[PDB]
Formats: C-alpha cells, structure tokens, sequence
C-alpha cells in the first residue's frame, strides 16, 4: 500500500514486531525472533523510575551526552556539538550490548545470513530499541552500505530518546527513513519525557505501575506533564519562526526545557485514520495539540484514556489494514486531516508553520545551488586556478607569496574574487547556523566538492591576507583566533566524508599518523605542543609555516617533523600543490633552507630544494 | 507579513511557572502586607505589595544626586522623568538597603506586584538593570495592572538600551487602571493584554498607547476587574487542557489573515465588531512596524556587501602608493595630483561616502534596529571605511577649497557620518611596528591648519606677539604629532621623505 511505500515496512513485518515486543516482557534485555530471512530483536520495558530517570544523574530531565567514539556520526558536523540521549535508557542499551552476553554475536551472526535486522519494542523496550538501531548503524552500515544491511527500528508508544542533535544527525545520514514509531493518539508515554523530573517526581511511580501490563494520582501527572509539554511546543514553534528574539533569549534564562525530540517517522493512530508524519517539529507540536480536551466530558475522561491508550498496540496492529492512511508531510490539504485528529485552530496553525518552515529550508537550499552553480560565481575559482596559478608560478615565487607582496592588477582583482567568494560562503555558513538549510546539506556531494575546492583553492589566500595585514601581530596566531569558521565547517564536512566509511574520528586519525611518525617527545608534551597546530587541515599548511620561520630551531622541532611527516600526504591528496610550494621565491623554500644541514640532510625532502 | 507572533508571544509567556509564582507571590505580598522574598524551584521572587497613596500622576525628573542613581538612562536629551510619589516611597521603603543586601548570592530574580506595587517592581527593576554595571544576577520584572510609570522621553531611553524585554505587564481588557493615566505618561516594555479567552502581547510603545485609546473608546467600565487579575492568571494558565478552536465564522485562507483573526478573539472581540477591527488594525501595525528595521538592515547589509569591493579599491591605492617611488603617500598622491588610478579611487570614494551617507541618515532617522551600530560588524565596517577613506576626503575637500574663503575641515566642514562613526566607536599598551593606517583619522586635516597657521607665522615677521601666539597654537599640534608617531600608531606613507608632513616638519624647524 502507500504506507509500505512511504515507509519500507508492510503489516506482516509489523505484526512480527508486535509480537516479539509482546515475549519480551518475560525474557531478560532482549528477544531474538526468526522468521523466514527476517530476524527481529525485540526489548524488553520496564516500568521503574529507575529506568525513565538516572537516579545518579543530577539534571531534570535526566539526559547525558553521547561519547564522540561509541557513536561518532551522531553530532553536528560542521559545529561540532555531539548528541544528546536519556542516560536511563543508554545504560540499558550498555547492558545489553556488554560482551558478556549474546546480544553481539547474534547480531553478527545475523548480518552474516543476510538477513533483515529488525529492532523492535514497547514503551522503555522502544526507546531501547531505537538506541540499538543506531548502535549498529555506527557499527556495521556506516562500514560497508548495503540494501541488505538496512536496518528496521519499529517502536511501539516509546517515549523520546534524544534531542534536536540527534534527530539532525538521522537526517543528514539519511537514516530517519528506517526508523518508525507508532503512537496512539492519547498514550502519555511518548510525551512523558517532555516534562521535568521534579514536576513529577512525587507521581511517577504509581503511573508507571498502572501502566506495567488514586485517580487524583493520574489525573495529577497528567495535568503536570501536559502543562510541560505546553510550554516546551509553545517555546518550540515560537523560535522556529524567529519570533521574538530578545524575549525568548532573555526567558530562556528563566526557563528550563526539555531537549528531547521526536527522530523518525512517526505514526498517529486513531479508530479510523492513520496519519505519517516525518517532520520533527511538526511531530513535537502534534504531540501537544492531539491530546487536548474537546469539552468538558472528554477531559473528564482524558486521565483514563490515556493510560488504557498505552496497550491499544494490539488492536492498532490487529486493525491497521482497515484505517484509512495519508502522509502529512505529503498533502497540502492538512485541515481534514489535523481535524480528524482532533487538532484546534490554533494548533493547527502551529504545526503548518513548522511544516512550511521546512518548505522554507528546502527552498533556500534550491537557492544555493542555483547561486553556486551561475558561471558569474564558476569564473572566479577558474581564474583563480587557470590564470592566477599559472602566472604566479611563472614568476617563480608562488601565488602565496605573490598575493602577500607584489601588487599587480591580478593580485587586486585576486583579492577582490576572495572577498566576493568568501561573502558566498559566508552566507551559506550563516543559514547553516540558524538552522535555515535541510538537514543533509552538511552531507550533500556536490556542496562537499565545491566547498573542499574552494577551501583548497583560497584558503592560502585568505592566510596571505592575515599575514600582509599583519593580524599576528595583534590578534594572534591564524590557527588560533583568525581562521574562519566556514573553512573549519568545509574541512570537517569533506573529512567526515571520507572517513567515516572507517569509523575513525579526523582528530584520532592524526594522533594515530603522528604517533606513527614516531617523534623524539612522548605522548603529554607532544599533544601539549601540536595545541592550535596548523598541521591537522592541509589547506592551513601555509599557516603554520608562518608560525615557524621566526623561531628557533629546537623550540620547533617537533612541529617542523609533524609538518615533513604530513607533507607528503598533503601532496598526495591534492590539500598542498606542489608546484607552488617549491619554488625559489617560495616563503617555505626560503625557510627551510635556512634549517640546520644535520635536519636538512635527514628531512625526507633533500630531493626537492638545493641550498 | 507572513506569520502573528502576538498571540503565539503571548501564549509562551502565559505557559512558563514564572507566570503563576509571580501572581502567588504579589498574593502572599498583598495578604501580608509588606515587601516579600521568596525562593521558588531556584528562582527568586520579590513581591512587592499594593500599597495605598492618594498621589499619582505628578512626573519628577531622575535624581542625579542621591542613593539611588541612574547611569542607565541619562542619554535621553528630555531628562527621563519618572512619577513622583512611586520615588517617593521607593525612598520610604528603603527597598535598596532591604534588597541589595538580601538579594546577594542569588542567580534568578523576578520582581513582581499588583497596582501600585507592581509600578514600584518596574521602578526597582529599572534600578537594578540601570546601574554602571550590570547585576550579579538577572533581572526579570512582571506587573499585574500597574499605571504607567514615567514619560515617552523615559520609554525611549530603555527601548533605546535594550531593556525594553526585561519587563512584562499583564494588563486586564477592562482593568482601568493602565490606561487612565495622563497623556504625558507613556508605557515601556512587553504588554500582555488579556481577557477571558487568551492573551495578546504588544512590544511597541505607540501601538500599546493605540491599544488603550481603543480600549477606552469602545470597551466596558468596571473596577472589580482588577481585583479580578487572580481568576485571569488562574483561567489563562489551564487553558492548555482545552483544544481553543476559532469559535465563530471561518478563518481567512491565508496563514497571516488567520492569525491576525484568532489574536483578535483571543482579546475577546469579534472580527465583525468596529473594536474587532480597530483592534485587528492595531496588530497589523504592530506587526508591521516591528518588521520594518529587520527588513532595512538586512538590505542595508546586502548593499554593504556589494560595496566591499571599492574598499578594497582605496586599500589597493594606497598599497601602490606606499609602494611607489616618489614616496608621498596616498593623501598627496590623491590631492597633489589626478592619475587614472586618482580616478578610479575617486570613483571608489564617491561610492563609499555616498553609501555611508544613506546609512547614518538612516541610522539618526531612526528607520533601523536601535542595537544596530552596537552590532559588532557594523563597528568593524565603520571603522575600516573611516580609517582608509577619510584622508581621502579630507584631500578632496582643501583640493575644491578657496584658501581663505574654504576655511578649514573640522570647523563645521567635516560630513555628519565620521562624527556618527566617531560616537558608534567610542561607544564600544605601545606598538610594536607601526600601525596599517593612522589612528587619528583627521591627522592631515589639522596637519593643514598647522600649514596656513605656519604660512601666516611667516607672512609677518614684524609682529613678534602674534609669531609667539601662532607658536603658542602650533606647540599643541606638534606635540600632538610627536606623540602619535612615537606610539606608532600612524602609517608608514606618515613618514615617507615626499609626504606633506615631512616637507612642513622641515619648515617649521628652519623656521625655529
């Protein structure tokens, strides 16, 4: 049907899930089920505060931060902020994972018979669940890409997992697609985590036993949780829109939020409908705006309902054949839809703000491209690269030292096509910052080229600028205060391109090559020296040159042998030219000429510059 | 434009604990009587009751000599006026010594009160944030139908400091306290107009001032409904248990039209009413007037942008003209003579003062954001444009002079926008080498004074009183030099041997 194309999963794979979320109750940490080539790891909930909240996490809403080594893709690129997840749920997920259980070796044993990895679960076994998935897309997709290795995640009422972080992170790998949570219209649980520990504290216990498969109790934690939600989606869509800047930064002091958010596909369910929704924030206000109360008699039966909603899973997978299906993000038309659902006029009009701002996104990104693509913009890095390069060459000291001295008519228009290039990216920079481009842009091929490109080309004049101008002098070393913030962006998307098919971290990778390299200093004194190095990015090669020709030889040693070791690997790759560096008139040439004859003779680079 | 934010600001003020404990606590402080302190989920709040006067609507200028002091707001040209029995019995109370020694070591402070306490809530918050430095904790004031405080001189001054979203008043659509007062006092800060049904916040000091004339115009009359702001605060922060739906007719189509709609029944007026369109007007307005400024400095920053490259022009000609050799400098390269690249830098700074003109006369107008030129890039962009183009305009200036008749640059002939760019950079150690450009930007201006003054020196040389006069105002302008050049702090084209400061340098000792 349309949802098995929208979503890659038919009702027998649901069913299957459903069934083993229901025999993993008894069993301990996890179920594994087969089925013809499917096999399906279903988790176990429980039903503890223990387990919702860290009873050792000293935050209200008990959320820690992902290590940047157990699951190095979940962060944001370019800024380098990583992932933030319930620490309750990632303890459970520790646990099972653990080599002292089979969990691992089963999964291997799995993906060896090429079959399709299910994770599945119910309430905390859902959260579970969806940590597991991306536990074995750090670990075995992201390593070698294939259809069969596709993973399914298929939650059942799972409440929120991680923050904005980490649904950014499924976006950009493109991920989101695999996971698929079911929510029935009422069920508090998914909507839970949205509300503070100490709002409810003193109630969760009894509720979380009522729903384990006083109604002033029930009644009580529902009106608080609800209330939270109401202020986190109010605050949401408020900022989404950019209204209201000062006032919500000058709250924001006074208003402590949660950061979970929904990740995946989510799926409302009714008696009748059943509505898809992809949109993160579109989801986080339907979950505000679907449970409200009509009248007073519905919301005398709210409290009820929603708890008896929590293990209407059966029949909403007995039943799903006979709803009616639409996808939300899909159609235009979304009044019937939001009606039906019991959505108000002025919810409404939230959650079709958040889809239009990512109407928004979409098309600013059409927008960028169609900028970058004008040949207006195209004509200066080829001229940059055909006429500028050649001709600086020529005269036989580099377009790096030719920008930094000479003053020709080319240099002046070379500059002025740095400027003009650099306000282009800074302007991408600046829309990639508010959160204004969808979410796989940091990902995109073709901007991963034109930015690697670009950084290599200009780059090194953008550190002839610093340095003619004198900046060092008083703003510090480039690689310090002075780089600019795209060129780092650039750097980290292009090495996370490469690398992250070998699960390595960029950073790692270079403490492992400079270990290689074997130094005369050990491990605390070299880390302290390579601080703010201009070794670790190719396109900083000049930077760090300039930090080196001033000073004596046995301060910077170390930095001078990082810096030979790289070279060739720099050349390698295309991040340092090798025609330009070379020259007679070179800086670098002029330099390192100047190094004692005992270095000069053991450098690996005798062959390329006589005294 | 495109979305209503004034129900949506409204709704996130409404839903926040702050709302609710600032009412608690101005209800405890109203039970008992006096000033309360009170520590709610790490948030401190200062209740400050309804105190009982029979004087209000009497303004009295901001004490410059006494206890209680305002640096803050000093810089409106009409000295900010405040009311005068709210200082008073600010003085009474002795809500300085009482709190600034209570309040030490918190983080979060929200001060609140209801009536009279809540305009004494506004005044003391005022007073925190207005002092020469800021608190050791923020300060957040709410007020529940508080009169207005001070005059449209005293608005102006906070909106202009950025303190304007520091202060929320929940004003009642029938309270009649708020919108009572004498013309001459004007409201500051985020307005929550609210009723039975929602609330709607205004930001905008004229259009929450068009919001009370149509209030009084058209809406009911009762004094009961200030002591009805317990069931307001009460009613508003359980409505997120009730889905609120557009109760009557049909939302317009179009997204911007049917928020406009619901803010307008969220006040409680209907869209077919004369109030209901007088009110929806209001909103657009607002809305409008607020969007305005953002939309002007982000074309402002577009056309900077596309201007950059005649900057680098002017950078360029003064690198060849360092560079060259006959060694004058960029200003007399640029006065002295007109070469094809005189031109184009002419060109280049024709288009550079024309662009610079058009935004400090949009900047005093008033047509952009009030924390524009605090912005640190447009600080940058200033001063970069001054450092290299004004010599320049100082060269073409005594270039097109009459040389007695043309008088000087600085005596009245100098443009608006340096003076506009000289405030914006002084409102936010000795040199190594010397500096890329001089720092004293109207060096050469002076320099030029100091040459006619040393030409009239030498015109007379029988009259010994006015060579020493004409001496006893060239020593300043030497010194002066000496020590700009000592510090380094000019450019190398200062000191080159052709440069018009080193030929009068050598006048002026032979005429020693």
């Amino acid at each position: 049907m349309a949802f098995e194309a929208l979503t890659g999963i038919n009702g027998d794979l649901i069913t299957r899930s459903w069934s083993a979320s229901k025999q993993a109750y008894l069993t301990e940490r996890y179920h594994k089920e087969e089925a013809g080539a499917v096999v399906i790891f279903a988790f176990q909930p429980s039903f503890s505060e223990k387990d919702f909240f860290d009873p050792d996490n000293k935050s209200s809403f008990g959320e820690i931060k992902l290590n940047r080594v157990q699951f190095p893709c979940m962060r944001k690129i370019g800024k380098g902020d990583v992932a933030t997840v319930n620490e309750a749920f990632l303890k459970n997920l520790e646990a099972i994972i653990d080599p002292r259980t089979s969990f691992q070796a089963s999964v291997e044993m799995a993906v060896r018979s090429r079959k399709q990895i299910v994770f599945t679960g119910h309430s905390s076994g859902g959260a579970t669940a969806i940590l597991a998935t991306v536990w074995y897309l750090e670990k075995y997709f992201i390593r070698n890409p294939n259809v069969y290795l596709e993973p399914r995640c298929v939650t059942f009422g799972a409440p929120l997992v991680g923050d904005s972080i980490f649904s950014h992170a499924l976006g950009r790998e493109k991920w989101s697609r695999f996971f698929v949570n079911f929510v029935s219209r009422f069920d508090i649980v998914p909507r839970i985590m949205l509300a503070r520990k100490a709002s409810v504290e003193e109630t969760l216990p009894h509720v979380l036993a009522q729903l384990d498969p006083s109604e002033q109790r029930i009644t009580e934690f529902y009106t608080r949780v609800m209330r939270d939600t109401s202020t986190v989606a109010n605050q949401a869509v408020c900022e989404l829109t950019g209204s209201a800047e000062a006032f919500l930064e000058t709250l924001s002091s006074f208003l402590e939020l949660s950061p979970y958010r929904p990740a995946g596909t989510f799926v409302f369910s009714t008696e009748k409908r059943l509505v898809a929704v992809n949109n993160s924030d579109a989801i986080l206000q339907m979950l505000f705006y679907t449970s409200q109360a009509s009248d007073e008699q519905e919301w005398s039966l709210i409290p009820f309902r929603s708890i008896r909603d929590h293990h209407s899973y059966e029949e909403l997978v007995q039943s799903m054949g006979k709803k009616l299906f639409n996808h939300l993000d899909g159609e235009n038309s979304i009044e019937s839809t939001l009606n039906d659902l019991g959505v108000s006029t002025r919810g409404r009009q939230y959650v079709q703000a958040a889809l239009e701002e990512e109407k928004k996104r979409v098309e600013n990104q059409k927008k960028i491209i169609q900028v970058i693509e004008q040949e207006r913009f195209l004509k200066k890095l080829a001229w940059i690269e055909d006429e500028y390069k050649p001709k600086c060459q020529a005269h036989k000291n580099g377009y790096y030292d030719s920008f930094k001295v000479s003053n020709e008519e080319n240099d002046f228009k070379a500059n002025v096509k740095r400027a003009e290039l650099a306000g282009v990216f800074d302007e991408v920079l600046g829309l990639m910052k508010k959160c204004q481009l969808p979410d796989e842009f940091e990902g995109d091929i073709d901007w991963i080229k034109l930015a690697t490109r670009y950084r290599r080309l200009v780059e090194p004049l953008d550190i002839a600028n610093y340095h003619r101008h004198l900046k060092n002098e008083d703003t510090g070393p480039y690689m310090k205060r002075g780089r600019p913030t795209r060129y780092i962006y650039a750097q980290r998307g292009y090495e996370h391109y490469i690398l992250k098919p070998n699960g390595m971290i960029a950073e790692d990778v270079f403490w492992n090559k400079v270990n290689g390299l074997n130094l005369g200093l050990q491990l605390e004194e070299i880390q302290e020296t390579l601080k703010n190095s201009g070794s670790e990015c190719g396109s900083c090669f000049w930077a760090e040159v300039e930090e080196l020709k001033g000073k004596p030889y046995e301060e910077v040693e170390v930095r001078v042998k990082t810096l030979e070791g790289m070279l060739g690997e720099w050349i390698t790759d295309g991040e340092v030219d090798d025609k330009e560096i070379f020259l007679e008139g070179s800086t670098f040439r002029k330099w390192w000429i100047t190094l004692p004859k005992n270095h000069k003779s053991h450098s690996p680079l005798r062959d390329y510059m006589m005294d | 434009c495109r979305f209503e934010t004034s129900e949506l600001q409204a709704s996130v003020m409404i839903s926040t604990p702050l709302f609710t404990d600032s009412w608690s606590s101005c209800n405890t402080a109203n039970c008992n009587g006096s000033i309360k302190i009170h520590d709610i989920a790490g948030i401190t709040y200062v209740a400050i009751p309804a105190v009982s006067m029979i004087q209000l609507g009497n303004l009295v200028g901001l004490p410059v000599t006494g206890d209680v002091l305002f640096p803050g707001l000093s810089s409106d040209e009409p000295l900010p006026m405040v009311d005068a029995a709210i200082l008073k019995l600010f003085l009474q109370l002795k809500i300085k010594e009482g709190l600034e020694l209570e309040l030490l070591g918190k983080k979060l402070v929200v001060i609140t009160g209801h009536s009279t306490g809540g305009a004494l809530a506004a005044f003391t918050a005022l007073w925190l944030l207005s002092q020469s430095s800021p608190p050791s904790f923020r300060v957040f004031c709410i007020t529940f139908g508080s009169p207005l405080l001070g005059n449209q001189s005293l608005s102006t001054s906070i909106s202009r400091s950025r303190l304007a979203h520091n202060f929320c008043h929940v004003v009642s659509i029938h309270d009649l306290v708020p919108r009572s007062s004498n013309e001459q006092f004007w409201p500051f800060g985020t307005y929550l107009f609210c009723s039975d049904k929602g609330g709607v916040c205004l930001d905008n000091a004229g259009s929450v001032r068009l919001m009370f004339n149509i209030l009084n115009t058209t809406a009911t009359q009762n004094t009961e409904e200030h002591q009805r702001y317990g069931h307001y605060v009460f009613t508003l922060s359980h409505m997120f248990l009730k889905s609120r739906s557009f109760l009557g007719g049909s939302i317009p189509d179009n997204s911007y039209q049917a928020g406009v709609a619901l803010a307008v029944e969220a006040l409680g007026f209907s869209n077919d009413d004369t109030s209901g369109v007088l009110v929806k007007e209001c909103i657009e307005t607002a809305t409008r007037i607020v969007r305005a400024p953002i939309l002007r400095s982000a074309e402002l920053a577009n056309e900077l942008a596309s201007v950059l490259p005649a900057r680098l022009e002017i950078q360029w000609y003064k690198d060849r003209c360092d560079a060259s050799e006959e060694q004058l400098g960029y200003y007399d390269f640029f006065k002295r003579y007109s070469l094809k690249r005189d031109f184009k830098v002419n060109m280049s700074r024709i288009r550079l003062a024309k662009f610079w003109d058009t935004v400090i006369k949009m900047v005093e107008t008033n047509e952009l954001p009030f924390d524009f030129h605090l912005g640190k890039k447009w600080i940058y962009a200033s001063q970069f444009y001054q450092l290299l183009a004004e010599p320049l305009d100082i060269a073409n200036f005594y270039k097109n002079r009459d040389i007695k008749t043309g008088g000087h640059y600085l005596e009245g002939n100098r443009p608006k926008r340096y003076e506009v760019i000289d405030k914006w950079q002084k409102g936010v150690c000795v040199r190594s080498r010397y500096a890329s450009t001089t720092q004293d930007t109207c060096f050469w201006a002076k320099l030029e004074q100091a040459k006619e003054w040393l030409d009239e020196a030498r015109k007379e040389s029988s009259d010994p009183q006015r060579r020493s006069l004409l001496r006893e105002k060239i020593v300043p302008f030497e010194s002066y030099a000496n020590t700009l050049v000592t510090k380094k702090e000019v450019s190398l084209d200062v000191k080159a041997k052709n440069s018009s400061y080193s030929v009068w340098e050598a006048n002026l000792k032979e005429f020693k």
